[PDB]
C-alpha cells in the first residue's frame, strides 16, 4: 500500500481527539473515552486503492506556536475541525488556522469538518447558546466558510453516534491521493 | 516493554483492569479519577517503549549493521539516551506508586490517592531543568533528523533494506523512524491534558487538589520555556541565513 499522512487541526473544543479515537478503535469506547490520542496507521481501501493512512492530532499544541508546526512535515491531507455547538470555533478558522496551514502545508488539501452534528437538535445546547445570542452552526455557514478558505470540501460528522465518520476518512484518503 | 507491565496495562481502562468485585466497592468519582491516572501511566509505558525502539532497534542496529558516516546516527536520533533516562526514571516512580497501592494477595487491585507530590517532583528542580534542556535540544533538531532520514533512505540502498527489514513486523506498524520522532515531540504537550482531567476528579482531598494544581502550573511553565527555546536547525544552513 502507499503511505499517506493525515493531521487534524482546530480549537481545543472542536472534538478532534474524539473523532480520531472513534475512527481508529474498532469497538466503540463505551467504558472510557481516552483523554489523548498517540498515533494510528489506518488500513483503508478507497475506490479500489489500498492506502496506509497515518493519523495525527495537534491537541495540546494550541498554545505552543513553535512546537505545533513540528506536527506538519510531509502532511498529505489536513482535516480542519470546528464544533457545530461552538460558532466561536468556526470564527477562528479563516484568520488563525487557515493562514498557518497554508504557510506550513502549501498545496495540501484541506477538508473543513463540522464535528458534533448531533448537538444541532440538542435542547441543552440550543438553550446555552441562546443566552449568548447564538445558535448551533447551520450547514450553509459551514459550506460558505469551506468555500471562502479554499477548502477541498465540507463534511459533517458525529463522533458520538459514528454518523459520517467513515465517509470523512475515506474522503481524506481520496484527497491525499490527488 | 516488559511482559509484567504490558499485562498490568493491557485493559482499555482502570475499571476493566481491576477485578469487578474490587471495582464495585468504590464510588464513581474514584473510578473516574483512577481511569485517568491509569491512562497517564499506560501512555508513559508506551512512550518509554517508543524511546527503546529508537535506541535498541534503530540506533544500535544502524551502528552494528551499517557503514554510516560518523555523526549520522546522532543526527537521526538526537538526545535519545538522555530522553530514555528521564522517562524511564519517571515511569519507575509511577509503577512503584501503583505497586505500593496494591491490595495484599493481588497483582491488579489498587487505588492511587497521591499523585500530585510525584508530579511536582518530576516537574520542578533539577529534573525539570534536565527535561527543559533536553526537549529544547530535541525539538530544535527534529526537522533535521527527518530530512537526514529521507536523504539516507533515497540514496543508501543498504540503509533502505535495513529499514524495510526492522519495520516489517506488525507490532512496528506505527513506529517507523519519523513516527517515533513526532511521538516524542508530541509527548510533552499531552501532560497538561491528562493532569487537568485527573484534577477535575481529585477535589475530595484538598491537599491533593492543591498538589495537582501546582503540578499543572509547573508543566505549563516547562512547556512555555521549551517553546521559547526552540530554533529549528537546518543541515548545511549558512551563517547569513541564521543571523538574518
Ligand atoms: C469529544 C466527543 O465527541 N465526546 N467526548 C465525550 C466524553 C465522555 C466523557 C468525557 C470526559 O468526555 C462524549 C463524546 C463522545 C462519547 C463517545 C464518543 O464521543
Ligand atoms: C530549559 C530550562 O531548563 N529552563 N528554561 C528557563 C527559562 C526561563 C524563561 C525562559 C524563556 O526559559 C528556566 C530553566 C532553567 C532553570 C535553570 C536554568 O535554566
Amino acid at each position: 500500500a502507499i503511505r499517506k499522512k493525515l493531521v487534524i487541526v482546530g480549537d481545543g473544543a472542536c472534538g478532534k481527539t474524539c473523532l480520531l479515537i472513534v475512527f481508529s478503535k474498532d469497538q466503540f469506547p463505551e467504558v472510557y473515552v481516552p483523554t489523548v490520542f498517540e498515533n494510528y496507521v489506518a488500513d483503508i481501501e478507497v475506490d479500489g486503492k489500498q492506502v496506509e493512512l497515518a493519523l495525527w492530532d495537534t491537541a495540546g499544541q494550541e498554545d505552543y506556536d513553535r512546537l505545533r508546526p513540528l506536527s506538519y512535515p510531509d502532511t498529505d491531507v489536513i482535516l480542519m475541525c470546528f464544533s457545530i455547538d461552538s460558532p466561536d470555533s468556526l470564527e477562528n478558522i479563516p484568520e488563525k488556522w487557515t493562514p498557518e496551514v497554508k504557510h506550513f502545508c502549501p498545496n495540501v488539501p484541506i477538508i473543513l469538518v463540522g464535528n458534533k452534528k448531533d448537538l444541532r437538535n440538542d435542547e441543552h445546547t440550543r438553550r446555552e447558546l441562546a443566552k449568548m445570542k447564538q445558535e448551533p452552526v447551520k450547514p450553509e455557514e459551514g459550506r460558505d466558510m469551506a468555500n471562502r478558505i479554499g477548502a477541498f470540501g465540507y463534511m459533517e460528522c458525529s463522533a458520538k453516534t459514528k454518523d459520517g465518520v467513515r465517509e470523512v476518512f475515506e474522503m481524506a484518503t481520496r484527497a491525499a491521493l490527488q | 516493554s516488559m511482559e509484567m507491565d504490558e499485562k498490568d496495562f493491557a485493559a482499555d481502562s482502570w475499571s476493566l483492569a481491576v477485578d469487578s468485585s474490587f471495582l464495585q466497592q468504590h464510588k464513581k468519582e474514584v473510578m473516574k479519577q483512577q481511569d485517568v491516572i491509569y491512562e497517564l501511566i499506560q501512555t508513559e509505558l508506551h512512550h518509554v517503549r517508543t524511546l527503546k525502539i529508537m535506541t535498541r532497534l534503530f540506533r544500535t542496529g544502524m551502528l552494528e549493521e551499517l557503514h554510516l558516516e560518523p555523526g549520522v546516527v546522532q543526527g537521526l536520533f538526537p538526545c535519545v539516551d538522555e530522553l530514555s533516562d528521564i522517562h524511564t526514571r519517571f515511569l519507575s516512580q509511577l509503577l512503584e506508586r501503583r505497586r505500593q497501592a496494591l491490595c495484599p494477595g493481588s497483582t491488579r487491585n489498587f487505588v492511587i490517592h497521591r499523585l500530585g507530590d510525584l508530579l511536582i517532583s518530576q516537574f520542578s528542580g533539577p529534573s525539570a531543568e534536565q527535561m527543559c534542556k533536553t526537549y529544547s535540544e530535541f525539538c530544535s533538531r527534529h526537522s533535521k533528523a527527518l530530512k537526514l532520514y529521507k536523504e539516507l533512505y533515497a540514496r543508501d540502498k543498504r540503509f533502505q533494506q535495513f529499514i524495510r527489514k526492522v519495520t516489517r513486523p506488525a507490532v512496528l506498524k506505527r513506529h517507523g523512524v519519523q513516527e517515533c520522532i513526532l511521538l516524542v515531540t508530541q509527548r510533552i504537550t499531552k501532560y497538561p491534558l491528562l493532569i487537568s482531567r485527573i484534577l477535575q476528579h481529585s477535589h475530595g482531598i484538598e491537599e491533593e487538589r492543591q498538589d495537582l494544581t501546582t503540578a499543572l502550573g509547573l508543566v505549563k511553565e516547562l512547556l512555555s520555556n521549551v517553546d521559547e527555546g526552540i530554533y529549528q536547525l537546518e543541515k548545511g544552513a549558512r551563517l547569513q541565513e541564521i543571523y538574518n
